[PDB]
């Protein structure tokens, strides 16, 4: 459940919309 | 049943079935079982404490038992370890006695050897001066052969067969990588050429007559180019090609089959010659000589022919097996026909007088695989205990035991100098063994107790993908080459 | 089904886990072959005997009359060493320097000049 | 010769059953394609053999329709010795 | 799946015949076990000419059958072959589409590009090239 | 063990022949009998397993083992002649147990003609170099030192041709690399700079719109993606950012020409992103990510139109049930911006091209949510209550969806 390694799994730990700058300053 | 040892746990369930006299007729195994003797070798230190509990009358029948139905051969020596005693055992009328392997042998190689029998002890073909050109190119290769050992490990070039939905049934590789054979279920037989040289086939008899002869350029002129392919596939078999062999000239193909018939195909007219019908049963395996005169097939029918392509008659018929005769072959010098069966019993046959001259007992499944040593001192037998036993020929004491492989050991082969062992089975795998440390320390007891030397031995490995390995070959450049229908 | 389940228990107690696609259906097939060609020569021994109510005698001289005509066998290990020791007793012919292919006698080969019919 | 003037007429009149399938169960058995003439008349020997039982039966179906059954390929293949086979199983 | 598809490849398309041949002056709707009985004893009759004339001019130390050796092997079979110019008088017959090839493209492989490495001694030219 | 046949299965055949009135020790006589002829078979079909090295069994090991007991291996008729069917074996019969019984003629002519396999053919390769086995598709898998990076000079150099092919300067190399990264099975431990590549790489090639920069990005995406022994959802927090911004970014270039290239380029997009998700979608995390995200993206006001665009795509290529719910409530809206775009002279704009793409996919997905779940009438006036974006038009591309499945 919480020891589940596929929790930890990077890309469900990461919200995409933030990683991307976006041409954002 | 059940306090019995786990190597006979195919032989029970053939028991299970047999509850009546007309069952027990119908196998002929059990019925060749129930007149012959197990011979059971024990020591004279075990068969004092066995005789001091038959020869009173109080058990009075077990004794009648043993005395009626077994034999017992009696060494002077240690009683045998358990593991050492599992290492030789296994097979129907098992452990053979030590008077069957006490005759003379002549395990050497031809033209001093004292163990070499004489050039006329069996009547050979003939060599010419083109035979002495052969073996100039021959030695040439030798030069660029590397003395293998545990060191320079050879490099497999497995030439797998792809679509095969026909059931590759077997495989035969020429004495130099050039023809490659296959034996199909769908009863055919296909030729492949392997070297940038396709297969010509020839105009006809109405046909090569003319292309003239004594031009000496004529053998190149003979086979015509209107035919010419890189396949040829050879029809006439009414059944799955189980055996394939080739000659050490190049010509003469030879296959068998279920129909109970041996084919001699033609390799300059790719055209059946000859159909041998001995058998009335299914021909498991056939090769010819490696002088190329002679061949021996084994079949259902619980023996194994000698055959001369002159005749349409065998020679001589090896008789002397209880179950099917699965593996011939021939010794390096042709004197000798060593033929393993499907009883887990290997016997060498002298081509002279037909006798079985040694018994090689001690696999546990049938034999599927063998090979002669190129000094002619050993021998390589593989079955479907992935066991590859190493057996000496001059006093037959199973001096080896190769247990890495897991399923079926369905080919095995030596180099051609002898210093690694190839092993190929349906675990998809070819490992190679040391077969000059297996040999180096090579009697009165009739074994050696021999060690679990299988991990010192094993060189490599050598998965193969999803694909059995059906043939191995050592090129004359010791290369290996295997041929497996990939699955 | 009823007798095709049990079919897989025979398999299945001898050990194969996986065989052919239809082997169950074809060993079914076959023992229905075998139970129908030993009670059909069953009642023919019972008419023989003059009686209806198929006994064992019948039946069991059907069993073997069916091995008869069929089973054979492989030939047996005292007749096949009979043939070979008269086999194996004759010397091994010399043969020529220069024979040329090696083959037997033409009508033992399948080396005919091999005709057809005509594309008219 | 009939027969022999009948096969001559043969280079073209494709069979119902294609010289690609009637010389795949040839092969099979050896048999291999020299002439494509005698792969027909080997394909209109196996088409008379099938096309001959199912004119036999149809007086069966007649007596009991023009439904194929297994109870008018059982009396059909009776006179020619063939004991045909109910599934039974399935 | 081409692995099984071996023996499939032409007994569907034998069964297409079957029906064909069913229907020629034949019923309809056929019982399922009624059809592969009979195209197993149409696969048991081709493959019974096969090896009967093959034996039969073997026999007579031939490799390829004649027309002789087959009127011969019906004979020995109970057919008669003089009725076959009587079958294809009969305009009442048709044609089967051959199966389609599994590989279109022949030989489309051209392995992979990345040469590297030469041969030793030991390892003619004609062995496939040493890899990346 | 002697597990015999049941003998309630004997007196059923022994009475459908009739022979009736059989006794329990008359019917026991057989089933001892007949089980030992079928072990008597089985275990010499055994014999043509292990020696044909079938393993897999080809329908024919029992043939030949009915053959060798002198028995025809003919099943389903008997000879009593043998004449016409000797030990020739006719392939058995292809019967079942689920089985109809009774099947149409047309239906068996229905039945396609199997491919016949590709023929047998020899092929070579190498099991070992000098020991070593290759990793070929035809095989199965205080001062102190200075460290070593963890790849070989060698794959160094091999990241550096596949990546310097991947930015697509001749079509050939791009493809053999594209092959190369979608089959090479010793790419893991290469594939963090891989995927550092690519992520770092789209971030600053949309500082610069570059469209083929990020074509062959996405291409590399697509062929690290099918390959089968990498193992990926480790590295998918650099992946999804990379296909977020090829789909729902400000695209300000050529209005019209470019739309179709970058419309290349969002088709990529959303095809990759639903198998990325697919190769990591446990419970919530990643999908609900996507839906909420898509959601609120949609429901943006005044928003870019490239950005609308391509979130549409998004959103649509999600499968069947997404647009059955997520493409239902928004219809109104829909037509109204379009109607907002037509309104007004300017068309110097990429709004005007955006407008015409979206309705246009639209307008296509309606269409199977019309086919799938609903009956077709009143094709003429009634999509007017959708703000008649489509109408007549999209009822003939319905039409001709109707044909298209008739054809089928």
């Amino acid at each position: 459940d919480l020891l589940a390694d596929e929790n930890f799994l990077m890309v469900t730990q990461l919200h995409w919309e933030d990683d991307i700058i976006w041409d954002g300053e | 049943h059940g306090d019995q040892e786990c190597y006979y746990q195919d032989d029970l369930r053939v028991l299970s079935s047999l509850t009546k006299k007309e069952h027990m007729k119908g196998n002929e195994t059990m019925l060749d079982f129930r007149t012959s003797k197990f011979v059971l070798r024990i020591s004279r230190d075990s068969y004092q404490l066995l005789k001091r509990h038959l020869q009173e009358k109080q058990n009075n029948q077990i004794w009648n038992i043993v005395q009626e139905h077994l034999y017992i051969d009696i060494f002077d020596g240690m009683p045998r370890s358990k593991q050492q005693i599992d290492a030789m055992v296994g097979s129907l009328a098992g452990e053979a006695k030590r008077e069957a392997n006490k005759s003379k042998v002549f395990f050497g190689l031809l033209k001093q050897d004292p163990n070499a029998p004489p050039q006329n002890r069996i009547p050979l073909p003939e060599l010419k001066d083109s035979d002495k050109l052969d073996k100039i190119m021959n030695m040439k290769e030798t030069t660029k052969r590397v003395r293998l050992g545990p060191d320079c490990l050879p490099s497999i070039c497995f030439y797998t067969f792809l679509n095969a939905y026909q059931g590759l049934t077997a495989v035969d590789v020429t004495d130099d990588s050039s023809l490659i054979a296959g034996g199909f279920a769908d009863s055919t037989v296909r030729v492949w050429s392997v070297t940038p040289k396709k297969l010509r086939s020839v105009k006809q008899a109405s046909d090569l007559s003319l292309i003239d002869k004594e031009s000496d350029d004529v053998l190149e002129r003979i086979m015509d180019e209107k035919t010419a392919s890189e396949l040829k596939i050879l029809y006439g078999h009414s059944g799955p090609v189980y055996g394939a062999s080739f000659s050490p000239d190049r010509n003469y193909l030879l296959s068998s089959s279920e129909d109970g018939t041996v084919r001699l195909w033609s390799l300059q007219t790719f055209t059946c010659l000859v159909g041998y019908k001995g058998h009335n049963y299914p021909v498991w395996d056939t090769q010819f000589s490696p002088y190329g005169y002679y061949f021996v097939s084994g079949g259902h029918d619980r023996v194994a022919r000698l055959w001369a392509t002159d005749h349409y008659q065998p020679l001589r018929i090896f008789a002397g097996h209880l179950a099917d005769v699965n593996c011939t072959r021939f010794h390096p010098n042709s004197n000798y026909v060593a033929t393993g069966s499907a009883d887990r019993t290997v016997r060498l046959w002298d081509v002279l007088n037909g006798n079985c001259v040694r018994i090689f007992t001690g696999h546990k499944g049938p034999i599927h695989s063998l090979t002669f040593s190129p000094n002619g001192r050993f021998l390589a037998t593989g079955a479907t205990d992935g066991r590859v036993l190493l057996w000496d020929i001059g006093h037959g004491l199973m001096v080896g035991e190769l247990k890495g492989h897991t399923d079926t050991v369905c080919s095995l082969r030596f180099s051609r100098d002898g210093e690694i062992l190839a092993s190929g089975s349906m675990d998809n795998t070819v490992r190679l063994w040391d077969a000059i440390k297996a040999f180096e320390d090579l009697t009165a007891t009739g074994h050696i107790n021999l060690p679990e030397n299988s991990q010192e031995l094993l060189l490599g490995t050598y998965m193969t993908k999803s694909t059995p390995v059906v043939h191995l070959h050592f090129t004359r450049r010791n290369l290996v080459l295997a041929a497996g229908a990939y699955s | 089904p009823k007798d095709a389940q049990m079919m897989a228990q025979i398999l299945k107690d001898m050990g194969i886990t996986e065989y052919e696609p239809r082997v169950i259906n074809q060993m079914l097939e076959f023992a229905f072959r075998y139970v129908t060609t030993i009670l059909d020569d069953a009642k023919i021994y019972s008419s023989h005997a003059k009686k209806a109510t198929v006994d064992a005698d019948d039946v069991r001289l059907a069993i073997q009359c069916r091995a008869d005509q069929s089973f054979t066998s492989p030939p047996p290990r005292d007749f096949l060493l009979d043939i070979a020791r008269q086999r194996n007793q004759t010397p091994l012919p010399l043969i020529k320097p220069y024979s040329g292919p090696r083959l037997p006698p033409d009508r033992y080969c399948l080396t005919a000049p091999n005709y057809r019919l005509k594309s008219l | 010769t009939p027969l022999v003037d009948f096969l001559m007429q043969l280079e073209d009149y494709t069979p119902t059953i294609p010289d690609a399938v009637t010389g795949y169960y040839l092969n099979r058995a050896g048999f291999e394609a020299s002439d494509p003439r005698i792969i027909r008349l080997i394909s209109l020997a196996a088409q008379k053999f099938i096309s001959d039982i199912a004119n036999d039966a149809l007086q069966h179906c007649k007596m009991k329709k023009y439904t194929l059954t297994m109870e008018d390929l059982t009396p059909a293949l009776s006179e020619y010795g063939i004991n045909v086979k109910k599934p039974h199983y399935f | 799946n081409p692995a099984d598809n071996y023996h499939l490849a032409r007994r569907r398309t034998l069964q297409v015949v079957v029906s064909s041949l069913l229907t020629e002056a034949g019923f309809e709707s056929a019982e399922k076990a009624s059809v592969e009985t009979l195209t197993e004893m149409l696969q048991s009759y081709i493959s019974e000419i096969g090896r009967s004339a093959k034996s039969y001019c073997e026999h007579t130390a031939r490799t390829q059958p004649t027309l002789s050796d087959i009127v011969v092997t019906l004979v020995e079979m109970g057919f008669n072959v003089d009725t076959l110019p009587a079958y294809a008088k009969r305009s009442q017959r048709m044609v089967i589409t051959a199966p389609p090839v599994t590989n279109q493209p022949v030989t489309p492989k051209a392995l992979t590009a990345g040469q590297n490495r030469p041969h030793p001694p030991h390892i003619p030219s004609h062995f496939p090239e040493f890899p990346d | 063990s002697n597990t015999v046949l049941p003998s309630e299965s004997m007196k059923v055949v022994a009475e459908s022949m009739g022979i009736a009135q059989i006794q329990e020790e008359t019917c026991q006589l057989l089933t001892d009998e007949v089980s030992y002829r079928i072990k008597e078979i089985a275990q010499d079909a055994l014999k043509f397993m292990h020696m044909g090295k079938r393993q897999k069994l080809t329908t024919s090991d029992i043939d030949y083992a009915l053959k060798l007991k002198n028995v025809e291996p003919l099943y389903g008729f008997h000879a009593q002649e043998f004449i016409p069917f000797r030990f020739a074996s006719g392939g058995g019969r292809e019967l079942y147990f689920y089985e109809e019984k009774e099947v149409d003629l047309s239906d068996i002519i229905n039945t396609p003609l199997p491919r016949v396999p590709l023929d047998v053919c020899l092929k070579a390769h190498w099991l070992s170099i000098e020991g070593c086995q290759p990793a070929i598709p035809e095989n199965p898998p205080r001062l102190k030192p200075r460290s070593i990076h963890e790849l070989s000079v060698e794959q160094q150099l091999y990241y550096k041709e596949i990546t310097e092919a991947c930015v697509g300067s001749c079509e050939a190399k791009r493809a053999e690399a594209l092959q190369s990264i979608a089959t090479d099975p010793g790419l893991y431990q290469m594939l963090p700079r891989f995927s550092t590549f690519i992520s770092e790489g789209v971030r600053v090639n949309v500082v610069q719109n570059n469209l083929a920069l990020l074509i062959y990005l996405m291409r590399m995406v697509k062929a690290l993606m099918d390959n089968p022994t990498l193992y990926l959802e480790k590295y998918v927090h650099e992946l999804i950012p990379a296909v977020m911004t090829c789909i729902v970014s400000r695209q300000l270039c050529l209005r019209p020409d470019v739309d179709n290239h970058w419309a290349l380029r969002d088709f990529a997009a959303r095809l990759v992103a639903q198998i990325c998700k697919h190769f990591s979608t446990t419970t919530n995390n990643i999908q609900s990510r996507i839906t909420k995200t898509f959601t609120k993206s949609w429901v943006d006001e005044k928003t870019p139109w490239t950005t609308r665009y391509g979130s549409i795509a998004g959103l649509a290529e999600l499968g069947h049930d997404v647009i059955k719910t997520l493409i239902l409530p928004r219809l109104q809206q829909e037509g109204e911006r379009i109607r907002s775009v037509l309104d007004g002279p300017v068309l110097s704009n990429i709004d005007r091209i955006g407008a015409d793409h979206v309705q246009s996919l639209l307008l296509k997905h309606c269409a199977p949510v019309l086919a799938k779940l609903r009956p077709p009438p009143d094709n003429q006036d009634a999509y007017r209550a959708e703000f008649g974006s489509l109408g007549p038009l999209l009822c003939s591309q319905v039409v001709k969806a109707r044909a298209q499945a008739a054809l089928q």
